[PDB]
């Protein structure tokens, strides 16, 4: 899965 | 409210213990109090309270997705049927999963946006709007996928829009909103090339600022643009 | 109970996939149902419970601990006054693990050790007793302290005394039990000396017994004996 | 913490 904050 | 007796400061400073414990279930349950007290949050605890949602609803989504793909598996030719078992579980932890989101955007919506006024609450909040209404997304398969869909899109943008007009390249809230919006392109809005101009073009535009910084901010800011070249070798 | 409309088989399907997606208060709550059908259970159904409460026991001593080490250091000299708020909330987690455990306690004696008549299953109910009376005698501070720290005490004997006449010395259910009581003996006895005879006994005894095996229940078996290493190299 | 299982 991608990076998110 | 279970929260409605316990003080203000009492439920912030409880929900920093529960962090410390990783108690995140807790540790929301009390934002969720002090957003309800009715004042607007400080930075830190507008921090708080997106921590406490991410680390819980996080966790469902990684189930989610064991449990959708366990799901997949049992719906391929040649697998033995189990029974109504694994989609009831599935379903089990969506109903939750949904219930943690419509709890958050309740909060945004009653009335955290409409009291923001500066850039930086006022994005902050469109971006969390925009990330739960994401969440849904991701396990929306119905008649409202698409206005979920776009629920989602329109949070974004409107964040997107302050952003750009009233903070700098490398602020730390932009670079995050500009990360999530990227992945949303990507994950949600099947846009991948929009994800990837939107990561660089942030990335880019962040680079060119950071002269501008002290060797704190610098750090804070860097640390984003790192996630977003992540994604972008992810993708590429 | 809200399990009581679940098929037992169905229960113990959505147990193991509860795991799978590490969702241990799901998968505690499903073998809670399972065991309120009031059928004995299988080796692996015995796992199954027994997993789900370590893991959902072991969180709330994992918070405990960093509540109770935030709360200690508030009563040393010099700390600033905060209120009742760490004392509060080291309650409320407190509260939950007691709860968790009389739990426990409860399916224990309603009715699975009264009807668990093998040493495998008669051994196991009784560690498990002896493993959450030791719980609640980590945050015992009252009148009946000691009476909890002999309930535990009182269980493990009676287990100890059933595998020693019942299994070879490297089952996996008696070096597990005797890792635990050895614990025990440390951490909630004040005996030291016993932690450390029990241990050492145990993995010798252990040794000796390891040339009768297959190459599966060697494996099985010297897993346990390191573990058994492992806390007399941290004691000695 | 000491080993238990
Ligand atoms: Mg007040
Ligand atoms: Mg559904
Ligand atoms: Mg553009
Ligand atoms: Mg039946
Ligand atoms: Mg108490
Ligand atoms: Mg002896």
């Amino acid at each position: 899965f991608p990076a998110t904050v | 409210g279970a929260m409605g007796s316990m003080e203000r400061a009492s439920l912030i400073q409880k929900a920093k213990l529960a962090e410390q414990a990783e108690r995140y279930e807790d540790m929301a349950a009390f934002m969720k109090g002090a957003v309800e007290k009715g004042e607007e949050l400080s930075c830190e605890e507008r921090n708080l309270l997106s921590v406490a949602y991410k680390n819980v609803v996080g966790g469902q989504r990684a189930a989610w997705r064991v449990l959708s793909s366990i799901e997949q598996k049992s719906n391929e030719e040649g697998s033995e049927e189990k029974g109504p078992e694994v989609r009831e579980y599935r379903e089990k932890v969506e109903t939750e999963l949904q219930g943690v989101c419509d709890t958050v955007l309740g909060l945004l919506d009653s009335h955290l946006i409409k009291e923001a006024g500066d850039a930086e609450s006022r994005v902050f909040y469109l971006k969390m709007k925009g990330d739960y209404y994401r969440y849904l997304a991701e396990v929306a398969t119905g008649d409202d996928k698409k206005r979920i869909i776009d629920s989602a899109r329109s949070a974004y943008q409107e964040a997107m829009d302050i952003s750009k007009k009233e903070m700098p390249p490398t602020n730390p809230i932009r670079l995050g909103l500009a990360l999530n919006f990227s992945v949303f392109h990507y994950e949600i809005a099947n846009s991948p090339e929009e994800a990837i101009s939107l990561a660089k073009t942030t990335f880019d535009e962040a680079m060119a600022d950071l002269h501008t910084l002290s060797e704190d901010s610098y750090k804070d800011s860097t640390l984003i643009m790192q996630l977003l070249r992540d994604n972008l070798t992810l993708w590429t």
